[PDB]
């Protein structure tokens, strides 16, 4: 008598036909492709070609596959985008176990950091492997870096520290790895610091934009937690905050508002913090159904921010109108700082990314193994 | 904590 409840399902289905029937008029771009395997992970690749007086730019996206055999790979997917374009895989490396999460190194996007079952974190090179995966099925990382007890899911490479690389764990820690002075020849690598302040499952971890000794993590514990790489206590951070009312599976500095972060939750919220006064959170957001697994700051819009997780939905947040006047039927749908619902996927959603080079462009990925890539309606962002 | 599938 329990999964009655879970086929519906039903419900599913229903909403995805109207989802469907009315993207002509909430969008610019949908574009839906069931991958070969779900993937957990989703970061478009910075870089962008747009080739000679064509009518579109080729993206690319790191992506990761999740199966229960012993052929998983790190995925580089291409994506043709103009300027209701196809979907290409155009790399996949052996990977040991699931792609938990993948992401690149800013300060050389070839080099990719990878969360895996075991609780190791890979380091790859993609162009120094084949563009067809080793039928040997071995995986031979560039480099193996140590340290955890646990699998996890936080991974922050430093925007301003080249090769310093931060990974969140179910053991409860937070290993910090410097290889920039480590040639990528498969070494093992020990992490250099662990931080040890959280008591439960680290969620997510996160560097600050700007200063490049500030990072950021949140854990089952509740707590927000801001480190600083200069203090000698590794057990205790220099601010802990009483951040949700349960788990805290996300965070996200703004990168136009140094002060500014997000953090996102199992009690369905998304909270807004500023680092200056830690005490009292500046907003919640909060229209999600169930637990928030994901949040990002827009790349182009100081004000714009979204939030997926295990309602299925993909929230797009304008704070600029926190405290608008809305009618009373308006006021239905949402609070005004709430500008868009994406509701695309039927599963849950995993990860998702902003495109850093189409303004408005997103790719989600979901549990059933289909990816996304959307844009909302230009007239819902400029009213 | 995450749960896979």
């Amino acid at each position: 008598a329990a999964f009655d409840d879970a086929v519906e399902e039903r419900v599913i289905n229903e909403e995805y036909k109207i989802w469907k029937k009315n993207t002509p008029f909430l969008y610019d771009l949908v574009m839906t492709h069931a991958l070969e395997w779900p993937s957990l992970t989703a970061q478009w690749l910075p870089d962008v070609t747009r080739p000679e007086g064509k009518d579109f730019s080729i993206h690319r996206l790191v992506l990761g596959t999740h199966t229960s055999d012993e052929q998983n790979h790190l995925v580089i997917a291409s994506v043709q985008l103009p300027n209701y374009g196809k979907i290409e895989i155009e790399i996949k490396i052996n990977h040991e176990g699931e792609v938990n999460r993948a992401r690149y190194m800013p300060q050389n996007p070839c080099i990719i950091a990878t969360k895996t079952p075991s609780s190791d974190v890979l380091v790859f090179d993609y162009t120094k492997h084949p563009s067809k995966p080793d039928p040997s099925g071995e995986c031979n990382p560039d480099l193996r870096l140590r340290g955890h007890q646990k699998e996890g899911y936080g991974l922050s490479w430093n925007p301003n520290l080249s090769g310093h690389l931060l990974s969140a764990s179910d053991d409860h820690t937070i290993c910090l790895w410097d290889i920039s002075a480590v040639p990528k020849e498969g070494k093992v690598v020990d992490a250099k610091t662990i931080f040890t302040g959280h008591t439960a499952v680290v969620e997510d971890v996160s560097w600050h934009l700007l200063h490049e000794s500030l990072f950021g993590s949140v854990a089952d514990d509740q707590k927000l937690m801001i480190w600083d790489t200069r203090s000698n206590n590794t057990s205790k951070p220099s601010h802990s905050v009483d951040a949700h009312t349960a788990e805290v599976n996300c965070l996200s500095f703004n990168p136009y508002s140094e002060f500014i972060l997000a953090t996102g939750s199992a009690d369905k919220t998304v909270a807004l913090w500023d680092l200056r006064n830690l005490k009292l959170k500046l907003h919640s957001f909060e229209s999600h159904k169930d637990e928030i697994f994901q949040v990002q700051w827009s790349p182009h819009n100081e004000t714009i921010l979204a939030s997926s997780g295990t309602d299925r939905r993909l929230n797009v947040w304008d704070l600029s109108k926190i405290g608008e006047e809305q009618s009373p039927e308006d006021a239905e749908d949402g609070p005004p700082e709430l500008l868009f619902i994406h509701g695309g996927h039927t599963a849950k959603i995993s990860d998702f990314s902003w495109n850093p080079n189409e303004p408005w462009v997103i790719c989600s990925v979901s549990e059933d193994n289909i990816m996304q890539v959307w844009q909302m309606a230009e007239n819902i962002y400029n009213d | 904590k995450r749960r896979k599938l």
